[PDB]
């Protein structure tokens, strides 16, 4: 396999879960955490005027509410597992278990 | 010996007798089985 | 009902759960939900274990192997599963776990937003052909009877994994030839007591 | 031969101690007259450090490059007898004590002035209670089990 | 009933209805009338357990030494080998008195809890007092009165010193029971504990 098959399957394989599969989870996590309270109030709500959650780039069209964030989160995974394949392959490691 | 068994039940002549007591006992003992670092006898 | 006759059952305990013999020693199960949620985690470690009580002796009775030699290939780079002697073309350490991952989380995670607590451990439906649920008369009985087999496999796994333990290169089926052959001095009695 | 510890019947530096130490007494027992009272004091020293080196050798005790009888506290049988043999000793003796001077106290707090049993120690109460803690743990077994052991406050 | 030492009182927690109630609780143990009834019980198991010990570590001597049977002295028959192997034999006896004294710890927490079968639910047990089960273990039913209640206990706690007194002659003796009682009787001045120490 070469690298780039696996790193365009393992990511593919990613925000496939991702749009798919572990995205009410995800998602319904989200709003059960919600934000970050300061002192009840939110973050941007007590002020600092910079904590805003940013909404210009989380309303991209999707039947499903998929966003770049998403994207980015589903694919930084998809990345790192297929570095994680790529080196753990390439490295002839022998575990030589009980023997 | 009424009042004499009361001070003998203070505590520092209770303690100094029992300690006397029991200092005399370990030291028997030490001279019986000197020089002891283990209890071999199970 | 009760695991051990005179120990007084625990309230919440009361016997109509199927497999309710009153046994919370610990009191885990004293609040309802957290009771639902173990109800439901014994029923799947219950069914895992019990479909793999065949997967454990069937391949080492005629499979040619022992329940970890069919694990032993991925722990050495180079060789794949001896699925009944003919290796599987299917690769052999990561994209069989690729292709496990990928299935069993979109199964399990499919399982897991299931709101009704008895479609949770008992769904039905698609889960039950040969109409083995239109009568709960004999229901009842047939998941008394799920819970019993499965208490019974989850035994038997514990089993299977420290006669592994303590004998680390064998297999149950050679333990219980061990046992046939010998069966007083070829016993737990040699590891529980050990001569040093 | 655990913890890279030879016998101490086997060690080198074991018996050159002895030797040494004996040396060190002989060379003050050349002082006096041999049927002195200090020679045979000194003499007496003599077989005592002799015996003593043969006890540690006969009982199990491990000595390491130092040459000294090193304890194997860990819980290996062979040498319960250096801690465990003496440490359930201890916890019987000191939980004696702390089972009598405990009941003791129980048995004078109900008094109208109970503090001045406690300096004035009335010798036939704590005789009666003295003996009481002769099989304590019994007795803390089965007031931990009753809850006796634990005031409720 | 009776008084081990006339100089001193039952207490009062032993009201003499017990059986073996000589009054002897010199270190107040059984205060609490729970410890009582559990000790009661400590005392029967411990007791009926040291009769058998010390008849099956006594006639094995006595039967050795005239020579109707020979079998080896209770400290050397651990050594012997046997049809299984000296483990096994721990095994069986975990496996089979575990089950038998947790039932019989059932019954002495709560009494009529457990004397149905497990398997034959048809065979229970009579309604006996706690620590005297009866039934199947009463074949020849000789009655349990408190006389021989009292008879049980005095033999037991015989056979509890009696273990007591094998395990001390041989840890600083050397030789087995029925040894030492011939040694005994061959010549008692010369040949007592304050001769060997
Ligand atoms: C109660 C009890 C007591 C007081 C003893 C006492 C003894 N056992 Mg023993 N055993 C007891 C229950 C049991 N033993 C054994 C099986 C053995 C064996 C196989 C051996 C002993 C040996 C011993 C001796 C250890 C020193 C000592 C005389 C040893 C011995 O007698 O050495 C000569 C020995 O080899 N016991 C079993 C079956 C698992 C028991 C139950
Ligand atoms: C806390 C630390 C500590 C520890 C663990 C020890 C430990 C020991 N010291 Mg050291 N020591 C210490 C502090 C310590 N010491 C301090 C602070 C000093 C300076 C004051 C000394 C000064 C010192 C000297 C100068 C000597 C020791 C000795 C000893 C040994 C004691 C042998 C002995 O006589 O006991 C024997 C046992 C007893 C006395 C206990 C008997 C208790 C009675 C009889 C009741 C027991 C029976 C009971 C009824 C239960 C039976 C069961 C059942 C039938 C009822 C032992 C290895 C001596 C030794 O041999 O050197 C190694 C020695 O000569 N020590
Ligand atoms: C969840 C339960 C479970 C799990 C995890 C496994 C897992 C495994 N089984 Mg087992 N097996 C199971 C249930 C299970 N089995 C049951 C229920 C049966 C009875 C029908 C078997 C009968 C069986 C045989 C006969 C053999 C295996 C073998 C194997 C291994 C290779 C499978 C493969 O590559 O073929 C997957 C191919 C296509 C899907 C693998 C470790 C093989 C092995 O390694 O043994 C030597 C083998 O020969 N299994
Ligand atoms: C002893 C094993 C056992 C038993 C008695 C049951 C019994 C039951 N299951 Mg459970 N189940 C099991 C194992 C078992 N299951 C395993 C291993 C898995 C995986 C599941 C997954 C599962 C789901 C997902 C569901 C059930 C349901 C049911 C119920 C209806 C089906 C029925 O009557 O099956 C009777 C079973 C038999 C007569 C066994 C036949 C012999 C087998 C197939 C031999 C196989 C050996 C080897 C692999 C070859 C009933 C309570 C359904 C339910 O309760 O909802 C209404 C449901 O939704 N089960
Ligand atoms: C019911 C399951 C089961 C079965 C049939 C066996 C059977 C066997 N085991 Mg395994 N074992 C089990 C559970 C089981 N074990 C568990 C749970 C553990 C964890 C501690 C072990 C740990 C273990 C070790 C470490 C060793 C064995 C060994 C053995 C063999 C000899 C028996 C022995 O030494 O006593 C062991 C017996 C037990 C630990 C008791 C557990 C089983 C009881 C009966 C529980 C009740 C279950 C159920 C109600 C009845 C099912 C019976 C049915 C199948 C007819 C024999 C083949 C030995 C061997 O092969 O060599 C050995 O060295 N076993
Ligand atoms: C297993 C040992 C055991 C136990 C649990 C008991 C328990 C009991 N005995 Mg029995 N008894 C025993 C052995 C035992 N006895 C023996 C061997 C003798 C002869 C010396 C007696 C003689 C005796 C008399 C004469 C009477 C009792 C009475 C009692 C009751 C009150 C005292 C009590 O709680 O003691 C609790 C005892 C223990 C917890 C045992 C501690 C043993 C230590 C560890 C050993 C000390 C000696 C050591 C080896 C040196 C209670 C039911 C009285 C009664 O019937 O009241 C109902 C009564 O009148 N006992
Ligand atoms: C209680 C108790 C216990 C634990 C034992 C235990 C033992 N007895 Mg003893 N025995 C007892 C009571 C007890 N006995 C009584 C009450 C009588 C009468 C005997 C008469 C007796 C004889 C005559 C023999 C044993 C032998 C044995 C040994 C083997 C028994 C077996 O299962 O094989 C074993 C050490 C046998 C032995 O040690 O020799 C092989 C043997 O020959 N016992
Ligand atoms: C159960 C009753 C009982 C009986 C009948 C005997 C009988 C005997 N014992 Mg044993 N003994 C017993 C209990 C018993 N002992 C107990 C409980 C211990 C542990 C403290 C010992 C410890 C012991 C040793 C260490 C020795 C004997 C010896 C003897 C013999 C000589 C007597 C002697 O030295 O007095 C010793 C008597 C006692 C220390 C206490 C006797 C108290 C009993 C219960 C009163 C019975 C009336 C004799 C056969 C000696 C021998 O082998 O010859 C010997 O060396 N016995
Ligand atoms: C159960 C028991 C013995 C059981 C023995 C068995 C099974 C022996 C088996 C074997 O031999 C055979 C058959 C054959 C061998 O091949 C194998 C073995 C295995 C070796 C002894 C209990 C033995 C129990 C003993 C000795 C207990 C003594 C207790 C005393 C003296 C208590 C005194 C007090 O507690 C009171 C009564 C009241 C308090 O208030 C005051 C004080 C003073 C504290
Ligand atoms: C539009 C659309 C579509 C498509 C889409 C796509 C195709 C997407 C993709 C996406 C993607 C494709 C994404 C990706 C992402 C990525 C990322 C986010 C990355 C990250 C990375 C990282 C994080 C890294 C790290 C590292 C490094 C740096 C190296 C070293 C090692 C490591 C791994 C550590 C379709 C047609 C279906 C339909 C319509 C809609
Ligand atoms: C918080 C408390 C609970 C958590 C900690 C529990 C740890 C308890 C440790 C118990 C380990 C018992 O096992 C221990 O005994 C074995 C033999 O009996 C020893 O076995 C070893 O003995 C010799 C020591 O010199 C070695 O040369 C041998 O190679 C080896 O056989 C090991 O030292 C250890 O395996």
């Amino acid at each position: 396999l070469s690298p780039s098959i696996v790193i365009s399957l393992s990511t593919g394989l990613s925000l496939f879960l991702g749009r798919f599969v572990f995205f009410n989870f995800q998602r319904e996590n989200v709003a059960k955490q919600g934000l970050p309270e300061q002192n009840g109030k939110t973050h941007f709500e007590a002020g600092d005027d910079r904590a805003k959650e940013y909404v210009s780039l989380l309303k991209s069209n999707d039947p499903i509410g998929f966003n770049i964030v998403d994207v980015l989160a589903w694919g930084s995974i998809g990345h790192i597992v297929a570095y994680y394949i790529l080196a753990t392959s390439s490295n002839g490691y022998d575990p030589s278990f009980f023997g | 010996m009424r009042d004499l068994k009361t001070y003998l039940s203070v505590a520092p002549v209770l303690s100094t007798l029992w300690f006397g007591s029991l200092a005399g006992l370990l030291i028997e003992i030490n001279r019986l089985f000197p020089d002891a670092l283990t209890f071999p006898f199970f | 009902a009760h695991w051990m006759p005179g120990e007084p059952r625990p309230a919440y305990l009361d016997g109509s759960a199927p497999g309710d013999f009153g046994f919370d020693p610990l009191g885990l199960g004293e609040v309802p939900a957290n009771l639902e949620r173990y109800k439901e985690s014994e029923l799947i470690h219950c069914r895992w274990a019990m479909l793999a009580v065949p997967g454990i002796l069937v391949p080492e009775a005629l499979g040619y192997g022992n329940w970890v030699k069919a694990q032993e290939w991925a722990a050495l780079p180079g060789g794949q599963a001896t699925y009944l002697g003919n290796p599987v073309p299917w690769g052999t350490l990561p994209t069989i776990l690729a292709i496990e991952f990928l299935a069993i989380a979109f199964v399990e995670h499919q399982r897991s937003m299931e709101k009704d607590p008895e479609k949770k451990k008992y769904p039905g439906g698609a889960f039950d052909p040969l109409g083995y649920s239109k009568d709960p008369k004999k229901l009842e009985e047939l998941k008394v009877k799920e819970i019993k087999n499965g208490r019974l496999a989850l035994l038997a796994f514990v089993g299977f994994c420290v006669q592994q333990s303590a004998y680390p290169g064998t297999g149950p089926l050679e333990n219980l030839a061990t046992h046939l052959a010998d069966p007083w001095h070829n016993n737990i009695g040699d590891i529980v007591i050990p001569f040093n | 031969d655990i913890s890279g510890l030879t016998p101490c019947k086997d060690s080198k530096q074991f018996a050159k101690r002895e030797k040494q130490q004996i040396k060190k007494l002989e060379s003050s027992l050349k002082l006096y007259a041999p049927e002195s009272a200090p020679a045979l004091a000194l003499n007496a020293q003599i077989e005592k450090t002799k015996r003593r080196f043969d006890n540690y050798g006969k009982y199990g005790l491990l000595c390491g490059s130092d040459g000294l009888p090193h304890l194997i506290v860990n819980g290996d049988q062979r040498h319960w007898g250096e801690f465990i043999t003496p440490g359930i000793l201890f916890l019987y003796i000191a939980g004696w004590i702390g089972w009598v001077g405990r009941s003791y106290l129980i048995a004078i707090s109900g008094e109208k002035k109970p503090a001045m049993k406690e300096i004035i120690i009335d010798v036939p109460l704590a005789s009666r209670i003295i003996f009481r803690g002769f099989i304590w743990p019994v007795a803390a077994y089965r007031e931990f089990l009753n809850g006796d052991l634990i005031a409720k406050d | 009933k009776g008084e081990w030492l006339p100089g001193l009182a039952s207490p009062d927690y032993l009201t003499g209805s017990l059986a073996g109630d000589n009054g002897f609780d010199p270190l107040g143990l059984a205060e609490d009338p729970e410890n009582l009834k559990w000790f009661v019980q400590a005392e029967l198991v411990n007791g009926r357990w040291a009769m058998l010990g010390v008849a099956g570590m006594l006639l094995p001597e006595v039967f050795t030494k005239i020579g109707i049977i020979n079998v080896p002295e209770w400290y050397d028959a651990g050594k012997e080998q046997y049809f299984a192997s000296s483990s096994t034999l721990f095994v069986i006896e975990f496996i089979l008195f575990h089950y038998v004294e947790i039932r019989r710890w059932q019954d002495i927490k709560n009494p009529g809890s457990v004397n149905q079968d497990p398997i034959f639910k048809q065979y229970s047990l009579p309604k006996g007092e706690v620590g005297y089960p009866g039934g199947i273990f009463n074949p020849l039913n000789f009655a349990p009165t408190q006389e021989a209640k009292e008879k049980e206990l005095a033999n037991g706690r015989l056979a509890m010193l009696a273990f007591l007194g094998f395990v001390v002659q041989h840890n600083v003796t050397g030789k087995g029971p029925f040894e030492n009682l011939l040694q005994h009787l061959s010549d008692p001045w010369h040949n007592t504990i304050v001769q060997t120490f």
